[PDB]
């Protein structure tokens, strides 16, 4: 049973810039994360799959890569409309679990 | 390179080897040692044995005939083959003729197995070349290529970069013998000394 | 960064005399109270043996290029240890493997990975009072190395460590050869007292190190430290002194 | 794509409970769907996972013994039996799904989730 | 182990016929077999053989030209098809396997006839 | 002298051998369409032999890559190993008769 972690809690920013989200696993789960972006009022919505690819429609701002343990987010402007949650979530078996949790800001 | 480690401690059952075993190679002396890993079919895994034929493997993509090699079959189910999937064993599987050892034939184009190429439709006498592993958490290891190391037994005259030999022995004084220290051969008897070496 | 820095200022080269100098040991063999008669490459007694000098006083900063034929006899005298090292190679292009050894920070460290080498590859120190450390912010000696085939770190030799400029006292000699695919480097340190040229003494150098490394050497090249300070104020393209 | 939730109680100690999530605008037949709850205000969880085909079905660790799923194609719908019910699982549930992904013409599952519902508040009191 | 053979004719005159034969109980693959003649009260014949891989097939002086073999592994049956058929094709066919030599490990073939099937009767008239 | 190692595994001559040796092709009847795998000629040997001997002890020893006790699964089979005479070949793999 995999524990999978993500980091930091508590990070602020507005508009022109760019940020950092590192995201580890316990064990090597390759090139299998889902990254999500979950608003308070509404459902998650899932942004990057298989570590490499980004979802046909999501603005092409946020970018992500890793293989293995870590994996990085990068968000390069933080536009007035992502102040929102991000979750992690590894895809080797059962069970799936789920990130830990990081909370967005505006400064 | 210790090869002392491959026997050292090691439980690979169904061992087969044509030539000479890879235990106790510091004997003999050479330049350049090749081992071989490919991907092969996931059912194939078993069966792969000197001659014989088949429906697969033999008009597409052959395998090396009169192939000397040393094939060391233990299973693995940690090392490799990680659940949920894996998506990196990509190659042709259709062809007219066979293939060359190590020959990297990947292209993004739709191969055209009869006289009429298709316009990107999936009809009929029109086959796409690349192929990837259904593999499932639960798949299987019949059908999960599971890795058998095979080496390269060649010669060819150079002068050895990596090769040195190592016996070792006690170190026995006052009494005469022949004997052998690093190149250096003779016969005596040895005895303790005051001289002094520059280092 | 292919720097190509200017300001040079032309000299004739000096020579001068070899008083007994330049013998190595040629074998491991052990030998007590014998004469032993060898046949070998050596340097011959009294051959003229050039004067490179690098001193303000004007600028004579001193990076040629020489060629390497059979061997090299290089001998040093200072005591600020303001070379640093060698680099050899055949065609200097990043396409044959070449040389690199250097003194570097803190140890001597070798590669023999193809280097893409500017028309003047040199290294040198800066100078500031943010850190007291002489760091070596300058590495234009190459810029990408596509890849490699041996590298090697080991123990850099140990001197006065005086950072002044008084009477030589620093005085080293090396020997480089290389034949059957191996390289070999032999030398010695020796204190002396002298202004300058060379004394009449005769010492014989301990091998050194050997390489497999198997390669082709034709040309020779040295790197010395360009340490600029507040002796040359201005930028550092324009105002640099080699020291003495 | 739209899933819809349905089956909300108040109160529930100890009881029954049968929920269940339907599936429009694609074909029903050929994914795979998925229950993914979340504590108000906590992380996410998933507690329960059904099969293209419906053959094969995974639980959690803390879900397996007491939840149950089904499903049907006639109707193109499915349906979670809840039971056992403690002081201590009050969540907000949402159906989900899973990516296929397309290789050489093959399909394959267990990828992430791309289409989510409305989301159903489950709560438990005495 | 058995062998199941068909494809009789009434009269085939100037007509092409199929016979086919399929075996059971072993491995249809890692053997070659034989197709056999026997005239109605002659001495047995032989008209083709096809080996394991199919690579090399071979036919007979008079069967040459107008005969064809072929084998399918897949359905475990191999078939003979019939061409430009004289007055004189009358006979019972056979579908046979050859013997196979494990000298040292290695397989040796067409050493001779071990299984052989029932035996279709094809007859031809005007 | 001249190698071919298997044949000295199997057969081996002196260095000072004085006599003839003979040898003519056997293509005609000693290969022929449809098996003739009745010849074997000992793969390897624990070592080598000296002139003028048989060696016809064939057992499976256990020796090689482990202690068989006659698995033949290890290459500890007897190795008398295969025959390699069809009528095809090569120029360099018909069977010819020697004395």
């Amino acid at each position: 049973d995999i524990q999978m972690t993500q980091s930091p809690s508590s990070v602020s920013a507005s508009v022109g810039d760019r940020v950092i989200i590192t995201c580890r696993a316990s064990q090597g789960i390759s090139s299998w994360l889902a990254w999500y972006q979950q608003k308070p009022g509404k459902a998650p919505k899932v942004l990057i799959y298989d570590a490499s690819s980004l979802q046909s429609g999501v603005p092409s701002r946020f970018s992500g890569s890793g293989y293995g343990t870590d994996f990085t987010l990068t968000i390069s402007s933080l536009q007035p409309e992502d102040s929102a949650t991000y979750y992690c979530q590894q895809a080797k078996s059962f069970p799936i679990t789920f990130g830990q949790g990081t909370r967005l800001e505006i400064k | 390179a210790d090869y002392s480690v491959l026997y050292n401690s090691a439980s690979f059952s169904t061992f087969k080897c044509y030539g000479v075993s890879p235990t106790k190679l510091n004997d003999l002396c050479f330049t350049n040692v090749y081992a071989d890993s490919f991907v092969i079919r996931g059912d194939e895994v078993r069966q792969i044995a000197p001659g014989q034929t088949g429906k697969i493997a033999d008009y597409n993509y052959k395998l090396p005939d009169d192939f000397t090699g040393c094939v060391i079959a233990w299973n693995s189910n940690n090392l490799d083959s990680k659940v949920g999937g894996n998506y990196n064993y990509l190659y042709r599987l259709f062809r007219k003729s066979n293939l060359k050892p190590f020959e990297r034939d990947i292209s993004t184009e739709i191969y055209q197995a009869g006289s009429t190429p298709c316009n990107g439709v999936e009809g009929f006498n029109c086959y796409f070349p690349l192929q990837s592993y259904g593999f499932q958490p639960t798949n299987g290891v019949g059908y999960q290529p599971y890795r058998v190391v095979v080496l390269s037994f060649e010669l060819l005259h150079a002068p050895a970069t990596v090769c040195g030999p190592k016996k070792s022995t006690n170190l026995v004084k006052n009494k005469c013998v022949n004997f052998n220290f690093n190149g250096l051969t003779g016969t005596g008897v040895l005895t303790e000394s005051n001289k002094k070496f520059l280092p | 960064q292919c720097v190509n820095l200017t300001t040079r200022t032309q000299l004739p080269p000096a020579y001068t005399n070899s008083f007994t100098r330049g013998v190595y040991y040629p074998d491991k063999v052990f030998r007590s109270s014998v004469l032993h008669s060898t046949q070998d490459l050596f340097l011959p007694f009294f051959s003229n043996v050039t004067w490179f000098h690098a001193i303000h006083v004007t600028k004579r900063f001193d990076n040629p290029v020489l060629p390497f034929n059979d061997g090299v006899y290089f001998a040093s005298t200072e005591k600020s240890n303001i070379i640093r090292g060698w680099i050899f190679g055949t065609t200097l292009d990043s396409k044959t493997q070449s040389l690199l050894i250097v003194n570097n920070a803190t140890n001597v460290v070798i590669k023999v990975c193809e280097f893409q080498f500017c028309n003047d590859p040199f290294l040198g120190v800066y100078y500031h009072k943010n850190n007291k450390s002489w760091m070596e912010s300058e590495f234009r000696v190459y810029s990408s190395a596509n890849n490699c085939t041996f590298e090697y770190v080991s123990q850099p030799f140990l001197m006065d460590l005086e950072g002044k400029q008084g009477n030589f006292k620093n005085l080293r000699e090396f020997v480089f050869k290389n034949i059957d695919g191996y390289f070999k480097i032999y030398s010695k340190h020796t204190p002396i007292n002298l202004v300058r040229d060379l004394p009449q003494g005769f010492s014989a150098l301990e091998p050194l190190v050997d390489l497999p490394i198997g390669i082709n050497i034709t040309r020779f090249q040295t790197l010395l430290a360009l340490h600029r300070s507040y002796l040359t104020p201005g930028d550092s393209s324009s105002g640099w002194t080699a020291g003495a | 794509v739209q899933l819809v939730e349905s089956g909300g109680g108040v109160v529930q100690p100890g009881r029954s409970l049968r929920l269940s999530c339907a599936a429009s605008g694609f074909t029903f037949s050929s994914y795979a769907f998925h229950w993914v709850r979340q504590a108000p205000g906590k992380g996410l969880e998933w507690v329960a996972v059904i099969s293209y085909d419906g053959s094969n079905q995974y639980y959690a660790d803390s879900v397996k013994g007491r939840f149950t799923i089904s499903r049907d194609n006639s109707k193109n719908t499915l349906y979670l039996q809840m039971n056992s019910l403690r002081a201590d699982d009050t969540a907000v549930y949402y159906c989900a799904r899973d990516l296929a992904i397309a290789v050489a013409g093959t399909w394959h599952y267990y990828n992430g989730m791309d289409v989510w519902g409305q989301g159903t508040t489950v709560t438990v009191s005495s």
